[PDB]
């Protein structure tokens, strides 16, 4: 619950 | 004219969302250097590992202050004004001022960053929450009709009766992730976190003060009896 | 213990001092609400000394760390926020209590013979307190701190010839800086506390030499019983000690309420702009003094000329020194002074409050007009005192205190 | 005044005094509490990785671990043979009463004999002893065989960190929790695997 | 002025205090060299307060800037080097003068009845001075400073149960750090100066209540003239005021010679390793106390056990408190005590000096043995006093002061 | 160890200037003198401010700045095994005789990390940075012939001038102190006679 609330805004798409 | 916001410092979820917003959209330019990640996690109920993983982006330790890489002199050169430390900004400006300021950015091509602020005219801050709010402009939109405080709501639907006004902050449709209510809640959570940061002792202060006042009432009863008696 | 006290008394005048100053020291029995404030001033002085000693354990008197050290006290030190709020609220309460103390002196003619030296020591205490509070307000090193210090020390630049050199010498630098911060910290933490403690000692000693006034202005020493005790006199200990204990508890209730629920007091006990770090290059839109300096500020702002404004602000405080010789009333208490004295005391209180209220805001037309009018009235309360204290008709002072 | 009610006066004085004393204790709580370690003090410290392959024979290096100096001394053979010869001069030769990891040698007080990692703080009033590997200094006496000499009050430890008898220091120098990440690299602050 | 003093005296105890304490206060006329040191201690206390106030205007009580701020005083502040040397040499001179004062008390039995309270207040002053000097010595934040603070605070760690927790609470940290530095700065700069001022006031008040001893130990109050003035008594003002002025000038000559030519005094007033910034990881090879703390340090170093050494040091100072009751001699002055008292006072002086001398250098075999012998002699001077003050035969005390 | 005595003259402006040059060129690479300012060194050594900036300020700092260096203490401690201490007060920490003997006591010791040891400071972490001037010194200390720019006498003068500058740096107030102290003592002797006579007059 807290972890979802605190998710960083920037999402990075990584190879594999 | 500021907009009132009812800020609940006992809401851990709201403060957590505000802390996330501050760590992501705000700590790029603004520091909270008078405040430690460890204390923020303890007061917001965030586990230390979770705080480290989710809110500490600068490689600092949990007990370190919320410092940022942007130096005040560099940022003053770049923006024309140094982004102030935001630990105490809630105390410096108040929560209503912050709530109105973060929602009052509107496009203004005449300005260095293309935006101006109703609350803080000619502010040097770029509109960094534009992706969330969307494009906000000084345009024409529907505003509730008011005549000498005679505010008209719809008796049946309970929604406002509105007329067009042509000098209002209007968000261009389908330009931001969040609608007006969602951005309102985002800004409310951010201002709640800032209010906590400015005064992290508020809740403990109220508790301790309640106990102190109870004790002082007790002691006053005894001192008053010892006075009125012995004055006979 | 009886034997222990006998041993001490042969070697230290403990019992003699106790029976000379607190017990067997007969104060008028008709003290009222207005006589709580000497003991409350002592309590606030003790609070300031203790909380300041503890703040000094964590405060850093450098321009680079003063504000950060204050926040360290507020957040990192265990209960440090409590101590800091006790200190700030205690400065504000010191001035509240001292102003009510001085107003009691005005009300009951307590500055008149034989208490002229008591009043002069009290005014020296007030000067020391103003210096102490001014130098303390610089220590946080916020915007208000820095810029208020800047303006107040630029006032010393208004002296026609040596003004600029004197201001630079006081600052220790070409501007307000960490040198000024450290210097004012040293003065505020030791020198002025020592001066204030000595002045309070002298003040209480002079009072106990001449004895306390009372709300009726009755010289209780004139009427004494067969044992030599005044008929209207009661031993300070225990009666007024317990009365002052009750007053101290009430004051502590208010003081702790402010500390734990409203430490800022609407931005008057802790000014909002002072929560922003001092910026030598950006000054606040409106810079105002702490509330307890606002009245004199208004006076200084009421005078269009700079040097004349500084002189008028200084005289606003200096005239209270000569107050004991300005009052020519045959009676002490306002209860038995003529209508003119009552009217002028009301006018002086209203003018002081209005000056403080309009010195706390940015200049305004009505504000400026009322500030000038109240400056005139404030100075007329003193300048006309030697006249309207004689023109009025005073009531006969009773032989015995009323109640 | 007519017939003061004693007992009531005594009771009220006593009750007011007791309540005021309780309030005094409460008002002292902020001042006494502010003296405990603050958030600044509680920053703690992380384990320190030290490369010990470059320590010359009979030499020592200082590692900064949690604000304390750690003597990492590369012990030559001669002092290792001499150490058992000192057991009659040592208060706790077997380290029964000292603080050390459960996995270090009770006598050598190290994971490996040729290297000794010792928390370099004297066990009497807490100062880092001076490292004196020399055999028989004039000042340290002819019976000296190398070790440590506290410059505050002259506390003799042997090269294993064990305190001599009749010494201000009552305990052997603490051994920090450390491991050998590699034959020439240790880490101070983390226990060694069992 | 006559009229001005008449006005003051009706409102203040000015003339009465002057004639009770300084004028018309008849002290024995046979004060010698050993009676200069109370006034000199007062002067050194005033010098310490003033110079410390001026140092506080430029000192930064942070581990990052304390040493740098001291060098800033020495180099950047105009005459700041003068003020800092006055302060350090004044601490050393404070202990010199105080030790000579205490030794006068030992010589002439000034601790005996009725001056037990005078002696106890003096011992409280000495404890406050030890604490003040220790905490001041930490402020420069040199190697001497840091490691002396470490050792002395760890002394509290010797207490079997609450020792470690107490030491941590006194530190404010898990090791000596800027928290300890700042806390000790606060205690040194305000709390203990206030305590010392109060204790000095109490000390002098007790002395004036019971009266001053003299080298002959003659109670001059027994013999009085028809006016009530003791036959051997002279008004303290002007005779002893001028004598103390001469003593003050001689002291100032020595003090300024040290300040301007030998401020270090061979590394005993300003220690050489204290010119190195504090290093948490490098302990100086010769970590010795300031000279005036060496005699007790030696005592602690002479005891093989940690806790017993700490107790022996504590008991070395605490024994001086009970001295008024250890001395059972029928005469005050050493001039009329028996050979045993003279021999044991010589033994005590020699033992104290030897402890200080060997406590000022690294441990040595002869040094250790002599430290251990002088530790037992220092304590035997007190423990055997109740016996050898009775065994000895005392000369008759003259009815008049000799000279 | 046994030290060599050196007579340091703090009135020798030329010697202190040479010592300041040596300190700026050979010593400020690793050591700071951060507790003194270039401006005050120039004023006390008689060096013009422009000349001081041109000849002795290599860090780009202003004349009024502390004689700081780029080498941070932590980095230097890592690199050398020991932090090069600030040398502003070293003449007071060690004394001029100790410095004079130490800077002349470097000899070649291959067992050491930097190939040198010191008689005064055994196992010191200092590299022998004055080797170009003194030459190759080996163990009694002897300098290998034709290995340094300066001979024994010329190098001793260089060390003496450097130690003299270090002596001044530790105590920049010594000359002003002896001047002021002379007048203070003269006044106190003058004041003593009046105080002594006043006491003698009253005690009749
Ligand atoms: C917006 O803006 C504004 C506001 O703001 C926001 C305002 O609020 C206000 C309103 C302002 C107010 C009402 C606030 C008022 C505040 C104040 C009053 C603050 C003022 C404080 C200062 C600026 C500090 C000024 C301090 C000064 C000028 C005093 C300086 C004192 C010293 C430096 C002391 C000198 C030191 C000395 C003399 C050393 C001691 C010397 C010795 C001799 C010691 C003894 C030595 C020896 C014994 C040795 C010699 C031996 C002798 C004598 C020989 C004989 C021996 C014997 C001992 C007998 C305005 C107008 C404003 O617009
Ligand atoms: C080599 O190395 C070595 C050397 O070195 C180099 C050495 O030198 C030495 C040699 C050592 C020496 C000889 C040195 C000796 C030096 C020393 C003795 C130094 C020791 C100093 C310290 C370590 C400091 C220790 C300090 C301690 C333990 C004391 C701590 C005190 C406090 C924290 C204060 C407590 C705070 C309180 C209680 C606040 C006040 C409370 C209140 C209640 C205030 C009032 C409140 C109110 C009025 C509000 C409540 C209202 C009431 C009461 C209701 C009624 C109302 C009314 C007012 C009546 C050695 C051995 C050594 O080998
Ligand atoms: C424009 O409208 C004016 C309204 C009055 C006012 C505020 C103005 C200029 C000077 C003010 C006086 C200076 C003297 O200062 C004081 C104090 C200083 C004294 C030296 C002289 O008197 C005043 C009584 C006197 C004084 C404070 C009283 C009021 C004067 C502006
Ligand atoms: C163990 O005794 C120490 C000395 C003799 C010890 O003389 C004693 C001389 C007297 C004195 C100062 C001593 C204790 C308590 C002191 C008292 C406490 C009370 O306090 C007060 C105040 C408080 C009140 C409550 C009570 O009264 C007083 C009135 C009382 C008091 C202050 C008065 C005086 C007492 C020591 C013998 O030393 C041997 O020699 C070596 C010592 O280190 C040890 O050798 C080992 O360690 C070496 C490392 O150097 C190696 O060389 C070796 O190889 C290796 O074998 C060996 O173990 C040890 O025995
Ligand atoms: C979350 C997205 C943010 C919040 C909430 C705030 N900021 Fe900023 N900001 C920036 C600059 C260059 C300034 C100074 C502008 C000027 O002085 O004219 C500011 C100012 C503020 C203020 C005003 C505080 C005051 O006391 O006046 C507030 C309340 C504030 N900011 C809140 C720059 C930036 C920036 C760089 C791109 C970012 C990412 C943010 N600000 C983010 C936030
Ligand atoms: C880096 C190559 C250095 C230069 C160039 C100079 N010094 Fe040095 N110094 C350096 C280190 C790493 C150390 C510490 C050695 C140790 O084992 O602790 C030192 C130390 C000194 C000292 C000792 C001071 C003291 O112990 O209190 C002195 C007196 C000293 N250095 C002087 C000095 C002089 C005069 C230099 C120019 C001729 C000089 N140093 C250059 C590193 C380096
Ligand atoms: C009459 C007595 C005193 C008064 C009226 C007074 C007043 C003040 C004021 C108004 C402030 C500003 C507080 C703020 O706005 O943050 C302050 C700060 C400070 N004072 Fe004093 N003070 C007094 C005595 C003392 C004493 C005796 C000490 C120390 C011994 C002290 C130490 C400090 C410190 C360290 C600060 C900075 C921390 C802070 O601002 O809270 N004060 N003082
Ligand atoms: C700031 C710290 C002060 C303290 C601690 C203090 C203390 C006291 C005390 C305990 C009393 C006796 C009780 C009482 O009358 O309330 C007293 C009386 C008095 N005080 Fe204060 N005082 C202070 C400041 C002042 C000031 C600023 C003034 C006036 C400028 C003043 C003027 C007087 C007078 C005239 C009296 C005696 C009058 C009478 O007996 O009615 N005092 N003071
Ligand atoms: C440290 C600051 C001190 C000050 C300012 C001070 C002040 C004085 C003064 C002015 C006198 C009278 C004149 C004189 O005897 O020279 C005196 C007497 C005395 N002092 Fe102190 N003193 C201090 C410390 C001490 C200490 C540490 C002790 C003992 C432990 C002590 C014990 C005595 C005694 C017993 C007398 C009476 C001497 C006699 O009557 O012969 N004082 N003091
Ligand atoms: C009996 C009174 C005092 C004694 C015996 C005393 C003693 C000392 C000593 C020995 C030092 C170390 C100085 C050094 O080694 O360089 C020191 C430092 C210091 N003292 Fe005190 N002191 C006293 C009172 C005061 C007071 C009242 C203040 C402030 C009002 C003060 C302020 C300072 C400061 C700022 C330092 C650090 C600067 C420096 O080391 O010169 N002292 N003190
Ligand atoms: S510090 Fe080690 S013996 Fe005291």
């Amino acid at each position: 619950a807290i972890a979802k609330r605190l998710e960083p805004v920037g999402k990075v798409c990584v190879q594999g | 004219q500021l907009d009132h916001v009812d800020i609940d410092l006992t809401d851990k979820a709201a403060m957590q969302d505000g802390a996330r917003t501050f760590a992501n959209y705000c700590m790029g330019c603004h520091s909270a250097k008078f405040q430690r990640y460890e204390r923020v996690a303890t007061d917001l109920g965030i586990p230390a590992d979770l705080m480290m993983e989710k809110l500490v982006f600068t490689g600092a330790k949990i007990g370190d202050h919320m410092d940022i890489g942007m130096k005040p002199a560099d940022a003053k050169t770049w923006f024309g004004a140094a982004p102030p430390d935001l630990t105490l900004v809630a105390r410096v400006r108040g929560t209503d001022w912050l709530y109105s300021y973060l929602r009052s950015f509107y496009e203004d091509p005449k300005r260095p960053w293309g935006v101006n602020n109703v609350i803080f005219p000619n502010v040097g801050m770029p509109n960094v929450l534009a992706p969330l709010q969307g494009r906000q402009v000084i345009g024409c939109k529907q505003v509730q009709v008011v005549e000498d405080g005679k505010k008209q709501f719809d008796p049946l639907t309970g929604t406002p009766l509105t007329h067009e006004a042509c000098d209002q902050l209007t968000v261009v449709p389908k330009t931001g992730e969040l609608n007006e209510a969602q951005f309102d809640e985002k800004v409310k959570n951010l201002v709640t976190f800032l209010a906590y940061s400015a005064n992290p002792n508020k809740l403990a202060s109220e508790r301790i003060g309640t106990y102190v006042l109870l004790y002082l009432a007790f002691f006053f009863v005894f001192a008053y009896l010892l006075k009125r008696e012995y004055w006979k | 213990m009886n034997k222990f006290m006998a041993w001490v008394d042969a070697r230290f005048p403990a019992t003699k001092m106790w029976e000379d100053h607190l017990s067997k020291y007969y104060a008028p029995k008709n003290f009222n609400f207005w006589y709580f404030f000497g003991s409350l001033a002592l309590l606030v002085l003790v609070n300031q000394i203790l909380t300041g000693i503890w703040l000094t354990m964590s405060f850093t008197p450098s321009a680079e760390e003063a504000f950060a050290s204050v926040e360290y006290i507020m957040r990192d030190v265990d209960y440090g926020w409590i101590i800091r709020y006790m200190h700030s609220t205690g400065a504000s309460a010191f001035f509240i209590v001292v102003y009510l103390h001085m107003f009691r002196g005005l009300l009951y003619g307590s500055y008149q013979k034989p208490r002229e030296l008591v009043w002069i020591f009290g005014m020296l205490i007030y000067l020391a307190l103003m210096a102490e509070a001014f130098m303390g307000y610089l220590l946080p090193w916020g915007q208000m701190s820095y810029w208020g210090a800047q303006v107040i020390i630029s006032l010393f630049g208004a002296i026609p010839v040596v003004g600029e050199d004197l201001a630079q010498w006081i600052r220790g630098d070409f501007l307000i800086s960490g040198i000024t911060l450290n210097r004012f910290f040293a003065l505020h933490v030791i020198a002025l506390p020592i001066v204030l403690l000595g002045l309070v000692v002298l003040h209480i000693l002079a009072l106990h030499e001449v004895g306390s006034n009372n709300p009726d202005g009755v010289d209780i020493k004139k009427k004494k019983d067969e044992n030599g005790v005044p008929l209207d006199g009661i031993a300070f200990h225990p009666y007024y000690t317990v009365k002052d204990i009750v007053g101290v508890v009430v004051f502590l209730f208010i003081f702790c309420t402010v500390i734990f629920f409203f430490p800022e007091m609407g931005g008057y006990f802790l000014e909002k702009p002072n929560f922003e770090m001092a910026n030598q290059f950006k000054t606040p839109e409106h810079i105002a003094p702490v509330w307890y300096f606002t009245p004199f500020y208004a006076i200084l702002r009421a005078v269009p000329d700079k040097l004349m404004g500084v002189v008028a602000m200084g005289a606003a405080i200096a005239v209270l020194f000569v107050l004991p010789w300005l009052d020519r009333s045959p009676v002490r208490s306002i209860r038995y002074k003529g209508w003119l004295s009552k009217l002028w005391l009301v006018i002086f209180a209203v003018s002081f409050v209005i000056l403080g209220y309009y010195g706390a805001q940015a200049p305004s037309p009505l504000g400026t007009t009322l500030s000038r009018v109240c400056t005139v009235l404030y100075f007329a309360f003193f300048i006309l005192m030697p006249f309207y204290t004689r023109m009025e008709k005073t009531k006969p002072v009773p032989e015995r205190v009323t109640g | 005044n007519d017939g003061v009610n004693a007992g009531r006066r005594r009771f009220l004085v006593a009750a007011t005094s007791v309540v005021g004393a309780a309030g005094a204790v409460g008002a002292a709580v902020p001042f006494v509490g502010s003296w405990f370690p603050s958030a600044k003090a509680k920053a703690a410290g992380a384990p320190v990785q030290v490369n010990v392959g470059k320590i010359d024979p009979g030499q020592q290096i200082i590692a900064e671990w949690r604000g304390k100096p750690v003597f990492i001394v590369h012990r030559t053979k001669e002092m290792l043979d001499a150490l058992p010869s000192l057991e009659g001069q040592l208060a706790d030769p077997d380290s029964k009463a000292s603080e050390q990891p459960e996995y270090v040698d009770p006598k050598l007080r190290s994971i490996k004999p040729e290297l000794a990692v010792i928390v370099g703080i004297c066990t009497h009033l807490g100062c880092s002893p001076t490292f004196r590997p020399e055999v028989a200094p004039a000042d340290l006496g002819p019976d000296w065989k190398g070790g440590y000499f506290c410059p505050c009050h002259g506390s003799h430890y042997d090269l294993a960190g064990r305190v001599y008898k009749g010494q201000p220091a009552p305990l052997n120098l603490p051994i920090p929790p450390y491991t050998f990440d590699a034959d020439d690299v240790i880490t101070i602050g983390v226990d060694q695997e069992k």
